[PDB]
């Protein structure tokens, strides 16, 4: 059942968790995203991690190991320059991040 | 061929280092 | 599993709450909701299921919606949207699109 | 707060009929 779910979001939203793990920092999810521009894929980390206050903070890390060399241009001329560093932002931007990828990636 | 629709292309994962060989 | 939805949702507003059977096909029940906004912000939630017997089945859920919110999602999303549709499961991210789009009005 | 989620919770037979 959770396969055919996940394939359904894949349909729906040109996301795909690839798995998903705690460690001693937080709760992670491997990811790729891909919009049609012809299918430019970009793999990335999510972790929710929490400081000591307890406030969630999403930490966002670009994972180019799964590109092409031809692929890795196409992103360098596609992506804004922050989406290749570690980035944090809260809980209430995940969909402004979401679509900056499709965004970006569509160009 | 990978999903129940057709072929998802984000199923398909490139493995980066598929000759390594941890030794010493 | 549970994690992984509630983590499509934050990154996309939609949720598959339910995949079941029946003897038509197989089914999935769907909610799609405007993007996040603040305490006085318009909220709107479309509800649909989509079907499998490649070809998918769009079936809009509207009975146990109140005659206000019927009239504010009419006034948002196309009125196609509002019927029974079937078109090919690679068009299907084209309608949830669309429809995150519409709510966000 | 996932209103999709608490959703199903305000009309629990909403996909029911």
């Amino acid at each position: 059942n959770s396969e055919v779910i996940k394939d359904l979001y894949e349909y729906l939203c040109n996301v795909r968790v690839h798995k998903s793990y705690e460690d001693d920092s937080g709760l992670w999810f491997d990811i790729s995203q891909g919009t049609h521009s012809d299918y430019s894929i970009m793999d990335y980390k999510l972790g929710f991690v929490k400081g000591q206050a307890q406030v969630t903070e999403v930490i966002y890390a670009p994972v180019l190991k799964q590109r092409s060399t031809e692929e890795l241009y196409s992103l360098q001329s596609k992506l804004p320059e922050y989406l290749f560093e570690t980035l944090s932002f809260p809980l209430s931007s995940l969909n402004q991040f979401y679509n900056k990828i499709a965004k970006s990636l569509n160009k | 061929s990978n999903a129940f629709g057709g072929t998802l292309k984000l199923k398909k994962r490139l493995e980066s280092v598929p000759e390594l060989f941890l030794h010493d």
